[PDB]
RNA sequence: CGCUGAAAGCAUCUAAGCGGGAAGCCCGCCCCAAGAUGAGGCCUCCCACGGCAGCCGGUAAGGACCCGGGAAGACCA
RNA sequence: CGAUGUCGGCUCGUCGCAUCCUGGGGCUGAAGAAGGUCCCAAGGGUUGGGCUGUUCGCCCAUUAAAGCGGCACGCGAGCUG
RNA sequence: AAGUCUGGGCUAAGUGGUAAAGGAUGUGGCGCCGCGAAGACAGCCA
């Protein structure tokens, strides 16, 4: 168990034995370490990381004297990564090898306001035939005199996206330590810019 | 409601 | 094994148990096999 | 002349041992300590029991097939949302819940039968917390 | 007309020292503890154990037949032993020993391994011939049919794993 | 489907005890979650101003209003 | 009866198990393969089309299978007519 | 609200706390008969 924090840079396609790969690119490199969480003090076993380097000015003081206690230049985002234990000060994408397979979490792009349609795939109504201002509306929504009621977890519209989704078992394509950069083949929650952590897989 | 017979 | 509501012994090899709250029917002869349910 | 109403009094922490009773016999007592029926000055609408602090929870005794017989019920709200838990998984997951709910069962509903399920502290294990409190033992 | 009446002519290198609840037999071949009800009385004599009963309602006549042979099994295990004998029988299947484990060739695919547990041991004198041995009476039936349920008995052929003495009844197939 | 084994000298998967065994059950995987009023935990910051389990002000660490915006969004957040 | 809208279709489901498929077993007049019958099992699944307003049924081409029922014969302040 | 009251017995199925014909070495209590050191039932050699 393993992780790094990181940046979606974007998508593109490489070439490999003659194929394909679409890839995402992610800026991962450098995580300093910022606080350790133990079973002594914490109950469990975390590493707290950051990224994203901070202007001083923007730090308010419960913030600086958190940093000033580890010795380390203040970040902007401050993540854990549970059972990980990493031997130095300092997590980069060398933890990771091409081959490898990882789970890359995100917040997906938000839909805001969606119908049934969009959010949860309803047929929806005829568009010819009669049909009577119902086109994208999701018909009946129970039974009669019993139960006279909705259940609870009724899919309905509302809502969709904007919310956190982890990708399992994407392969490493390839690792570049000049750039902190780490290819995965595939596709990744959430637009370009957004913050994302990639974590050893859970599968087997 | 409508025609019942 | 034969499931019913009457059980009894087929043949004089036929032997009648109880296990678990269930009458069986156990034989040498495999189709003697029984329980009662 | 109209009957004694007792002012308010400190109450009395008591401690009792959980090891080796019997679970529905043991809830009784408790439900009637916490009521306070045990004092000639018991009033009904105001809280006057004792705090109830048990130890070894966990050594509860059942008799019968109740361990796996024995089915608490939670419904979630959801279509198909009935969870069923026999008592043997939960004496070996949450101990102190099995002792916790049979006294709640046995306590008025309402607003001072919650209040006095508050004063109830169960433990799994032989130590308590609350030795600032000096809890005297009591036989059950 | 019974069983726990009888005591246990016990030989000398057994030790039997009754317990709250238990009996510990020791003997040249090893230890073996033995849970007794406490609803029961257990006594040693001289060369003799003697279980007796504190009633005569059913549940009392049953373990005491339960409580003599449970004993006798134990004490008997520690002086002479226990073991049972599996033949393999097919044109093609037979077995071998790897290292303290023993081998099955009986049609599958693959090989099957077994590895004996701890208190039982392992010996093939021939190919298609296979001996458990051990101090406990219940782990070497319990062994020995662990073995056998890897390839049964076939109804049709005389193929498989049988028991030492296990009569074989076959059916016709066309 | 068994191992050991009485009552019932035999036998018996059972009465004591111990195994094997399902796309099913409990965990495990993903997501929500301390209004979990049983309101949890850890790190850091702020300090004992004044005037008389409370009342009136001025502040601290912080926050809000306002403004430029946003793959966030009905408004709000 | 100072009103409880009535078939079929559509949409949206959810539940039962007397189980259609998939999982596990006993017996077989079970050589093998393919079946027959009973027991356990409701997690998931259970196609497209022609005829007819049809439900139902027949037919075509498939499929691991093309289950049977309840929910005011589920659902018109959701649509159709 | 008032007996974790007293004495004797039964049940192990949570039966009690939702059903019939029928089936069964469940269990407790009583009986009628048979064969029994004119050595019996079971086990073992026939
Ligand atoms: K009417
Ligand atoms: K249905
Ligand atoms: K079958
Ligand atoms: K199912
Ligand atoms: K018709
Ligand atoms: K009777
Ligand atoms: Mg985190
Ligand atoms: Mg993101
Ligand atoms: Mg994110
Ligand atoms: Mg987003
Ligand atoms: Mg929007
Ligand atoms: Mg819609
Ligand atoms: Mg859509
Ligand atoms: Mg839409
Ligand atoms: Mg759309
Ligand atoms: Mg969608
Ligand atoms: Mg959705
Ligand atoms: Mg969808
Ligand atoms: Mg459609
Ligand atoms: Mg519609
Ligand atoms: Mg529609
Ligand atoms: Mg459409
Ligand atoms: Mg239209
Ligand atoms: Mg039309
Ligand atoms: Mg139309
Ligand atoms: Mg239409
Ligand atoms: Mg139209
Ligand atoms: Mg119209
Ligand atoms: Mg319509
Ligand atoms: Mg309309
Ligand atoms: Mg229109
Ligand atoms: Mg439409
Ligand atoms: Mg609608
Ligand atoms: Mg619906
Ligand atoms: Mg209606
Ligand atoms: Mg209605
Ligand atoms: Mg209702
Ligand atoms: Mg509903
Ligand atoms: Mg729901
Ligand atoms: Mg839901
Ligand atoms: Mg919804
Ligand atoms: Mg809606
Ligand atoms: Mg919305
Ligand atoms: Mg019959
Ligand atoms: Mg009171
Ligand atoms: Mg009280
Ligand atoms: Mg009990
Ligand atoms: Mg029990
Ligand atoms: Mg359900
Ligand atoms: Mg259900
Ligand atoms: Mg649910
Ligand atoms: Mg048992
Ligand atoms: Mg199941
Ligand atoms: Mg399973
Ligand atoms: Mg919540
Ligand atoms: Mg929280
Ligand atoms: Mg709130
Ligand atoms: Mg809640
Ligand atoms: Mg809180
Ligand atoms: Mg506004
Ligand atoms: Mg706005
Ligand atoms: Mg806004
Ligand atoms: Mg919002
Ligand atoms: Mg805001
Ligand atoms: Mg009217
Ligand atoms: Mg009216
Ligand atoms: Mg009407
Ligand atoms: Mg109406
Ligand atoms: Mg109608
Ligand atoms: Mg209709
Ligand atoms: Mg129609
Ligand atoms: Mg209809
Ligand atoms: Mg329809
Ligand atoms: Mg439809
Ligand atoms: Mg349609
Ligand atoms: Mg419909
Ligand atoms: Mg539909
Ligand atoms: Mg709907
Ligand atoms: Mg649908
Ligand atoms: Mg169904
Ligand atoms: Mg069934
Ligand atoms: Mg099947
Ligand atoms: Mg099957
Ligand atoms: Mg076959
Ligand atoms: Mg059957
Ligand atoms: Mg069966
Ligand atoms: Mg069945
Ligand atoms: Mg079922
Ligand atoms: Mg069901
Ligand atoms: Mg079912
Ligand atoms: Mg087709
Ligand atoms: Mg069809
Ligand atoms: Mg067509
Ligand atoms: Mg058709
Ligand atoms: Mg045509
Ligand atoms: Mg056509
Ligand atoms: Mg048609
Ligand atoms: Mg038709
Ligand atoms: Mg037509
Ligand atoms: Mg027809
Ligand atoms: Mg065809
Ligand atoms: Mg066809
Ligand atoms: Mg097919
Ligand atoms: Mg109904
Ligand atoms: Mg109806
Ligand atoms: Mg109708
Ligand atoms: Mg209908
Ligand atoms: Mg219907
Ligand atoms: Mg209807
Ligand atoms: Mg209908
Ligand atoms: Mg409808
Ligand atoms: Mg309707
Ligand atoms: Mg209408
Ligand atoms: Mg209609
Ligand atoms: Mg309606
Ligand atoms: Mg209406
Ligand atoms: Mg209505
Ligand atoms: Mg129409
Ligand atoms: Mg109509
Ligand atoms: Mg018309
Ligand atoms: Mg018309
Ligand atoms: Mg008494
Ligand atoms: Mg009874
Ligand atoms: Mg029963
Ligand atoms: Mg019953
Ligand atoms: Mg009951
Ligand atoms: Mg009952
Ligand atoms: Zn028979």
């Amino acid at each position: 168990m393993k992780g790094i924090l990181g940046v979606k840079v974007g998508m593109t396609r490489i070439f490999r034995d003659d194929r394909a790969v679409p890839v995402t690119v992610i800026l991962a490199g450098p995580c300093p370490v910022v606080q350790r969480r133990t079973p002594e003090k914490d109950g469990y076993t975390a590493v707290q990381l950051g990224f994203l380097p901070q202007n001083p000015k923007r730090v308010n003081r419960p913030l600086k004297g958190h940093f000033a206690k580890a010795g380390v230049e203040p970040v902007r985002i401050l993540r854990e990564i549970r059972d990980f234990n990493p031997e130095g000060d300092t997590v980069t994408v060398e933890i990771f090898k091409p081959g490898e397979r990882v789970d890359v979490t995100g917040t997906s792009k938000g839909r805001g306001f969606a119908g049934v349609m969009k959010r949860w795939n309803f047929a929806g109504g005829p568009d010819s035939h009669g049909a009577h201002k119902i086109h994208r509306h999701p018909g009946s929504i129970g039974n009669r005199k019993t139960p006279g009621r909705v259940y609870k977890g009724k899919k309905m519209a509302g809502h969709y996206g904007a919310e956190r989704v982890t990708v399992m078992n994407l392969e490493v394509v390839d690792v570049i330590p000049e750039e902190n950069l780490l290819l995965v083949k595939g596709a990744v929650p959430g637009p370009n810019g957004g913050l994302v952590i990639v974590r050893e897989t859970k599968k087997a | 409601a409508a025609a019942k017979c | 094994m034969k499931v019913r509501a009457s059980v009894k012994r087929i043949c004089d090899k036929c032997k009648v148990i109880r296990r678990h709250g269930r009458v069986y029917v156990i034989c040498e002869n495999p189709k003697h096999k029984q329980r009662q349910g | 002349m109209k009957t004694y109403v007792p002012k308010q009094v400190e109450p009395r922490w008591v401690l009792i041992d959980a090891e080796g009773k019997t679970l529905g016999r043991l809830a009784t007592k408790i439900a009637t300590l916490l009521r306070g029926k045990h004092r000639p000055d018991w009033t009904p609408n105001v809280a006057m029991g004792d705090f109830v602090v048990v130890v070894n929870a966990d050594k509860i005794r059942v008799t019968g097939k109740k361990l796996e017989q024995k089915i608490y019920t939670r419904y979630s709200g959801y279509p198909g949302g009935l969870k069923k838990i026999p008592l043997e998984k939960m004496l070996a997951t949450h101990p102190e819940r099995v002792l916790e709910h049979a006294v709640k069962g046995m306590l008025p509903k309402g607003p001072l039968g919650r209040r006095l399920f508050k004063r109830l502290k169960v433990y799994a294990g032989p130590d308590h917390p609350h030795q600032a409190q000096r809890p005297e033992k009591l036989e059950v | 007309s019974r069983i726990g009446r009888l005591p246990i002519p016990v030989p000398k290198g057994v030790s039997v020292e009754v317990a709250p609840g238990r009996v510990k037999v020791k003997g040249p071949k090893g230890e073996l503890e033995v849970p007794v009800s406490p609803e029961m009385r257990v006594v040693v004599e001289e060369g003799v154990v003697r279980v007796e009963r504190p009633s005569d309602e059913r549940r009392h006549k049953s373990l005491h037949g339960l409580t003599r042979t449970l004993i006798a099994n134990a004490v008997k295990g520690v002086s002479e032993g226990y073991s049972k004998e599996l033949l393999i029988k097919g044109i093609g299947y037979r077995a071998r020993l790897v290292g303290r484990a023993l081998e099955l060739t009986v049609g599958f695919s693959h090989p099957v391994v077994v590895e004996p547990p701890e208190g039982i041991t392992f010996e093939v004198p021939e190919p298609t011939r296979v001996r458990v041995s051990g101090i406990d009476k219940q782990k070497v039936g319990q062994v020995a049919a662990n073995i056998r349920a890897i390839r049964k008995p076939s109804a049709y052929h005389e193929k498989g794993i049988y028991y030492a003495g296990e009569p074989v009844r076959l059916k016709p197939g066309k």
